[PDB]
């Protein structure tokens, strides 16, 4: 009733406003062409007064309300109107050369889902300071991209992936040096094969191709990835491409197209013509501050009143928990008091946080002292208050809540206070050069044994006041041998004087760069310092676009903890998306997937905006994409209909003829996989695409790759579930993969796509040749249908699709995939795993799927807890590793030594792990609430013990899974 | 006066709260969405008011259009009526639905700390910071299947009477399943005892019929149903 989406059909009273203020109300089909609407309005045009002023239809087009309060300027004639389903049937007929690039600023709107006028709408200054900055150095980009000659514009819109030294672990899994590379022409049905070296330039393959009696420059040419948009080019040696170290990798076949300079040309033209669419200090005395009243009706029988307050700097508290003057605390409201808070103005951080609250035993709001100018808050300042979002633990008074306010005035708290502005000229922070002009004025071998034991334990883990000022007193000392320490030190010192702080300041200016695995420790609560964050970005900044798509996921959680909006992360996260290899896109969607909630709908809407500003080039793929979710978002909403009053085989039908429609075959084909920004969609192969058994019955996409692209692609559409947990999981496989390869382990792992899209909507990867261990043992003849339906169906499965040869690396790949997911389950305690979520790639390959829970035990949200996961074998794993082969030492051992292997490398790099899932406390998962949370991994990485007083352990863990082997394996499918 | 005594039941009432409160704080920012693009429709139809007005102006024949074009503007005049009653019968649903959901804040925030009381009680809570037992009862030393399937055989279908194997330094286990005896060799190895090479880590051949009492033989032998229940000196 909110919205026309639900089962009705006929025509539909649609009011018609013209130039001329020709109101025509007309009932008009549902389902009907916005152009039909168009040339349908303008047959009755003159049986209404003014006929005369208007011009042809081809000089007009409509205008509406979306869904989203969004001015939705409708170019594109052919959508249909329920596809662009309007808040109230109203359509605004406007000319169609409405060029005030306010035209740019509907698009953008449409896009993000928040329109633009909301940012002036709020009229608070930053906003609308930093929505201007951007804006500047947005069309900075825009202008960097027009001077740019062929193949240089390649490079800042898709640059090739480098890697390297990769290949001095693991080395040539190819047949001699020489590698195998395939080429043809644009439109060519022809393709070649050459025997390369892995260290040549990509020009030898551009010399080769033209290597072809049929009769340009090598250099007149492009080598793209065949089915991707993805390029292979540049004074680089072939296996540094990360493209080819994948082929070679995985003994895949690297496929290219060569394309000549005026196609690449072409399309940098066509999109430099959308690109033209752009038309005090010594103030020695006590800080304190004085407020008003509250506004609560709240009754309580064994407390009456409520009121608090007290100030931070992070975690570390500056002042007591400062109570407050009771009134009626099941009546009158209104009150005044002086706040007392015992702590000097001069020694104050320009980073401190004031934060306030009430008497639980109940609201909060917590607003800093500074500004975004760092100008002293002062005058009176209205605080919109989070009533009944207190977490369960926060130390009376909760630190770590947001600085940016409830958008809600009426039926949502509010709090009155003054600060002292007294003074016509105000207070401003002290320069970022006058810090260390007051440091300058201010002006160990033995030691080297006792601070290594104290600068190593886990940054969850926090010092006590000896430890802390040792690590101050030798500071000088640990900067020469422990540069990587400065996360404890950093700490160490208390905020609440400016004389350490100065030193502090200017030891970081002194200080070495740590590296950016490292450095993102310093983006977390503890640290919310202005200058340490712009030098633990500083670090980040010489980072890899690949390393940084890595940690790209909790680096967007970091915009979400920020106080303020110009900060060095959206500075530097805008700077690099908007130099995306692939990253702009996960950027903006991950914004997009959080922009619905009220908190970060400024923050990511604004930053949302300022990318698609510096992206207007690019703009028209991200929207295909968009406008492509929805028609599979109420395609399903219509499956869940059906699947009621149809059967699992007539809505199969329902959805291939509704997917073989004008409307479907247009909007989700051909334009560009979200997953993956490389990956090109194309035709879907219909009479494949299916939706799950499941609660949500989700879609189940192919995309045959017509022509060009070798094998078919397969996405799976989900709405109603939440993604993020999946999607942080997967990512933590990814590193995990990651860490293993580095240290020269390749456990042939799958961390298969997953983004989630939006409020419980998203898309999960299809792994090609996959099966579920349930799916796999049940419809098999079980040993002749006798005996054990289990024993040998995963094996003979493998024996199926692997011939002799084939065979082995089936079974190698299936052991140490198998390693690699057992040790990382355990690890990141991922629970309630049975033969219907472990599957079974044709490769032998093992892998994971349904993440409901990790680091604890999976109850629902009604009754969520927690359980220690134990490391789980099955016997149907060791059955395959055996072969069923009665007795060996050399198979069943090569897994327990990767098993042992894998897991003292996750050890090593177990700050890593708890740095990540400690930025991932913004997020808001319903696992990760806490610090207990993370504090599961010290455990399961066993974190305090030595390499071999742990592995012992893990030894004994292992071998009591052996025991429990056919005990589990019982477990996975018996009740199940 | 009152200690320990449940919890439980009492717990699962904070999400007898937040289940609906989350679903209503998201209706209510879904009701706010509206009358934000409900407000934002009507600036739309009040610029045609604008418009109207302005493009009536324009007589550059003029009697019989004077009151074509009034009806239009009047009829214009009706529909923003219509659409200002629609917007505000949803922002009466809004101000319903808030209102509902400070009365919730004012049971929610009212049981949280119910929690941070329990605390001092709650961590306080600490006292902390079979018949195979006998050798002889399953075993039977040095014997032939011949011998051990004479014992066995009357006895019940799950009973453990384990000799000692024809093989140089073994061990067998001689075993009557639902149907009757089967032997099975048991190994040693460094690792332990067991029937299978990755499945014996067992340091003692009692602690392997521990654990064998409990598990079933199935996995090394499909054939070898029963587990053992029974070792011998039965009851009575
Ligand atoms: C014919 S049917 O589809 O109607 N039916 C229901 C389910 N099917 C088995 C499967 C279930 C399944 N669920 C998931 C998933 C479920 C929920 C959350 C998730 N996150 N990631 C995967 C996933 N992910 C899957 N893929 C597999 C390979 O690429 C990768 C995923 C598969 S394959 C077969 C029978």
């Amino acid at each position: 009733a909110v919205d026309s989406q639900i089962a009705s059909d006929g025509a539909i009273s649609v009011d018609f406003l013209l130039p001329t203020g020709i109101y025509i109300q007309l009932e008009v089909p549902r389902e009907a062409t916005i152009s039909y609407i168009k040339q349908m309005l303008w047959k009755q045009v003159h049986n209404y007064p003014m006929f005369n002023l208007l011009m042809d239809i081809d000089s007009y087009m409509f205008a509406c309300v979306n869904q989203t309060a969004v001015y939705e300027e409708l170019e594109d004639e052919t959508r249909r109107l329920c596809d662009v389903r309007p808040f109230l049937p109203v359509l605004k007929l406007v000319t169609r050369s409405c060029d005030p690039a306010e035209k740019l600023d509907s698009k953008i709107g449409v896009l993000i889902g928040k329109g633009l006028h909301e940012f002036d709408a709020l009229k608070d200054p930053e906003v609308n300071e930093f929505r201007r900055k951007m804006r500047k150095f947005s069309e900075a980009k825009i202008q960097s991209l027009v001077g740019l000659s062929w193949i240089d514009w390649l490079k800042h819109t898709y640059p090739p992936e480098h890697e390297p030294s990769v290949l001095e672990n693991l080395e040539d899994k190819l047949y001699g040096g020489k590698l195998v590379v395939a080429v043809h022409f644009e439109n060519s049905q022809d393709v070649f094969s050459f025997q390369v070296s892995p260290n040549l330039n990509p020009i030898k393959i551009n010399e080769l191709a033209i290597q072809k009696r049929l009769t340009a420059s090598p250099c007149d040419y492009v080598l793209q990835v065949s089915g991707r948009v993805e390029y292979v080019f540049g004074d680089h040696p072939l296996i540094q491409f990360q493209y080819i170290r994948n082929c070679v990798m995985n003994r895949t076949l690297p496929h290219f197209i060569l394309v000549e300079c005026c196609k690449i040309k072409k399309m940098y033209e066509q999109e430099m013509i959308a690109i033209e669419a752009a038309i005090i200090w010594d103030n020695n005395n006590p800080f304190q501050i004085t407020l008003v009243k509250g506004n609560k009706l709240n009754t309580e029988e064994t407390v009456k009143v409520h009121v608090r307050a007290g100030l931070f700097h992070g975690t570390e508290l500056l002042c007591k928990t400062v109570v407050s003057s009771e009134i009626s605390g099941k009546n009158d409201h209104i009150w005044n008091e002086q706040l007392e808070f015992d702590i000097n103005i001069c020694d104050l951080p320009r980073m401190a946080r004031l934060c306030f609250a009430v008497y639980a035993v109940v609201a909060w709001v917590n607003t800093m002292v500074f500004d975004f100018k760092g100008q002293l808050r002062s005058g009176d300042v209205i605080l919109h208050s989070w009533s009944s979002f207190p977490d369960e633990l926060e130390e009376m008074l909760n630190p770590m809540g947001t600085v940016q306010t409830n958008p809600y005035a009426e039926n949502a708290t509010a709090l009155h206070i003054t600060f002292p502005e007294n003074k016509k000229q105000p207070c401003y922070y002290p320069p970022f050069d006058k810090i260390i002009e007051k440091a300058a004025e201010l002006a160990g071998k033995k030691f080297l044994a006792v601070l290594k034991e104290i600068l190593d334990r886990d940054p969850l883990s926090q010092l006590c006041e000896n430890e802390m000022d040792l690590i101050w007193t030798l500071r000088q000392d640990c900067r020469e041998n422990f540069p990587q320490s400065l996360p404890k030190l950093l700490l160490s010192i208390k905020w609440n004087k400016l004389e350490d702080v100065a030193q502090l300041q200017a030891l970081l200016q002194i200080w070495p760069k740590l590296p950016p695995r490292e450095a993102l420790e310093l983006l977390d609560f503890n640290y919310p310092d202005q200058y340490v964050r712009e030098y633990a970005v500083g670090c980040l900044r010489q980072m890899s676009d690949e390393e940084l798509s890595q940690y790209l996921l909790q680096l967007v959680q970091v915009l979400k903890y920020e106080p303020f909006l110009d900060c060095a992360l959206s500075r530097f996260l805008l700077e690099r998306a908007l130099d995306n290899r692939r990253i702009g896109q996960f950027l903006f969607w991950h914004l997009r997937s959080e922009v619905h909630t009220p908190a970060v709908s400024v923050q990511f809407g604004v930053i949302l905006e300022a990318y698609c500003r510096g992206s207007v080039g690019h703009m028209k793929v991200l929207s295909k994409q968009v406008e492509a979710l929805n028609k599979l978002k109420t395609l399903n909403s219509l499956i869940k209909l059906n699947a009621v009053k149809l059967s699992r085989a007539k809505g199969k039908e329902a959805m291939h003829t509704c997917l073989k429609q004008s409307a479907y075959r247009e909007a989700l084909s051909d334009l560009q996989s979200p997953l993956n920004p490389c990956v090109i969609l194309s035709e879907l192969y219909v009479e494949k695409c299916k939706y799950m058994d499941s609660k949500m019955k989700p879609l189940w996409l192919v995309y045959s790759s017509r022509a060009f692209g070798e094998d078919s692609v397969g996405v799976i559409f989900k709405n109603g579930d939440d993604l993020r947990q999946d999607m942080l999981t997967l990512q933590m496989l990814r590193l995990m993969d990651l860490l293993w390869k580095e240290a020269g382990l390749d456990l042939r792992m799958l961390p298969y796509g997953c983004l989630a899209t939006g409020d419980r909507s998203g898309l999960i990867e299809v792994v090609s040749t996959s099966e579920t261990i349930a799916d796999i043992q049940l419809n098999s003849s079980n040993v002749a249908a006798t005996a054990a339906f289990n024993k040998d169906a995963l094996l003979n499965w493998l024996k199926e699709y692997n011939s002799g040869d084939d065979l082995d690396r089936a079974i190698e790949e299936f052991t140490l995939s198998c390693a690699g997911y057992c040790v990382a389950s355990y690890v990141l305690g991922i629970g309630d795993r049975h033969s219907d979520n472990i599957m079974v790639k044709k490769t032998g390959q093992l892998f994971h799927i349904d993440f409901g829970h990790i680091l604890g035990n999976f109850k629902s949200k009604f009754g969520i807890k927690r359980e220690r996961v134990p490391f789980i074998l099955t016997y149907d794993f060791i059955h395959v590793i055996q072969q069923g082969k009665t007795g060996n030492t050399e198979k069943f051992g090569r897994f327990r030594q990767c098993c042992e292997d894998a897991y003292l490398i996750l050890r090593r790099h177990g700050n890593l792990f708890i740095t990540l899932f400690a930025l991932m406390l913004t997020a808001g998962l319903p696992e990760l609430t806490s610090v207990k949370d993370i504090q599961y991994l010290k455990d399961s990485l066993a974190l305090g013990k030595s390499e071999e007083e742990a592995l012992k352990q893990f030894k004994q863990k292992f071998d009591e899974a052996l025991r429990e082997s056919w005990t589990t394996k019982v477990n996975w499918m018996a009740h199940t | 006066k009152v200690y320990h005594q449940q919890y439980q039941d009492k717990s699962r009432e904070y999400d007898q709260l937040y289940e609906e409160y989350t679903r209503t704080s998201q209706e209510l920012q879904m009701k706010r969405t509206a009358i934000e693009a409900f407000n934002e429709t009507i600036k739309i139809f009040e610029e045609q008011g604008q418009t109207q007005e302005k493009c009536s102006k324009e007589y550059l024949g003029n009697e019989k259009e004077m009151q074509r074009i009034l009806l239009n503007s009047e009829r214009l005049k009706s529909r923003i009526a219509e659409i200002h009653e629609s917007r505000t019968k949803l922002e009466q649903d809004l101000r319903a639905q808030a209102s509902d959901n400070r009365e919730i804040d004012k049971r929610m925030n009212s049981l949280k700390p119910d929690l941070m009381q329990l605390r001092k009680i709650r961590d306080q809570y600490l006292v902390w910071l079979l018949p195979h037992h006998e050798e002889r009862t399953w075993y039977v030393g040095k014997i032939n299947r011949t011998q051990a399937e004479e014992m066995l055989s009357g006895k019940r279908d799950g009973t453990f009477l384990i000799r000692e194997s024809s093989q140089r330094g073994c061990y067998a286990c001689s075993v009557v399943v639902d149907g009757d005896t089967k032997h099975c060799v048991i190994y040693r190895t460094a690792t332990g005892f067991g029937f299978a090479e990755p499945y014996n880590l067992y340091g003692s051949l009692k602690e392997l019929v521990l654990h064998y009492q409990h598990a079933s033989l199935v996995q090394h032998n499909d054939a070898l149903t029963v587990t053992l229940a029974h070792p011998v000196r039965a009851p009575g």
